[PDB]
């Protein structure tokens, strides 16, 4: 569920927090992180999003 | 083979072969460019094994 703050779990790395939709296309990466390892940042490949 | 990368965005460009002494040099420094001076190299020993 999107734009709200919710437990989560992906990929092994959970948390809780607010899920939001950017608009920065990118032709690597299905997902990112912070140079910390705080993971912000991933990509939706069947989507686009 | 060992060279240096850059990354735009996901996109990448600049990549300079470290397949040389003298750029195995730069490489070491990983600056594009380097400015004159006085720098401590080692004795070149990659002659027989
Ligand atoms: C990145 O994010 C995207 C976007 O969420 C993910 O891809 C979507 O995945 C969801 C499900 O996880 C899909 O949502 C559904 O899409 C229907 C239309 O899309 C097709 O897919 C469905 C199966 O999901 C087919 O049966 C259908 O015929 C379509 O051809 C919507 O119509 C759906 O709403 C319907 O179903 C829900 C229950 O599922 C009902 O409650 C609704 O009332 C309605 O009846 C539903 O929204 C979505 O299609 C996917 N989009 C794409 C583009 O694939 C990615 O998986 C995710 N990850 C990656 C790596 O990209
Ligand atoms: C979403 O799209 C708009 C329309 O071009 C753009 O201005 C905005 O920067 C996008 N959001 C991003 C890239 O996070």
């Amino acid at each position: 569920t999107l734009d709200v703050c919710t437990k989560y779990t992906i990929y092994g790395f959970k948390g809780e927090g607010i899920i939001t939709l950017t608009n920065s296309s990118f032709l690597a990466g299905v997902y990112y992180t912070s140079d910390s390892g705080q993971l912000l940042a991933f990509k939706n490949v069947t989507s686009g999003a | 083979v060992d060279a240096l990368i850059e990354v735009q965005g996901t996109a990448i460009q600049r990549i300079l072969y470290c397949d040389d002494p003298v750029s195995q040099l730069k490489c070491s420094q990983v600056a594009f460019d380097l400015d004159d001076g006085f720098y401590p190299f080692s004795s070149r020993n990659l002659l027989s094994h």
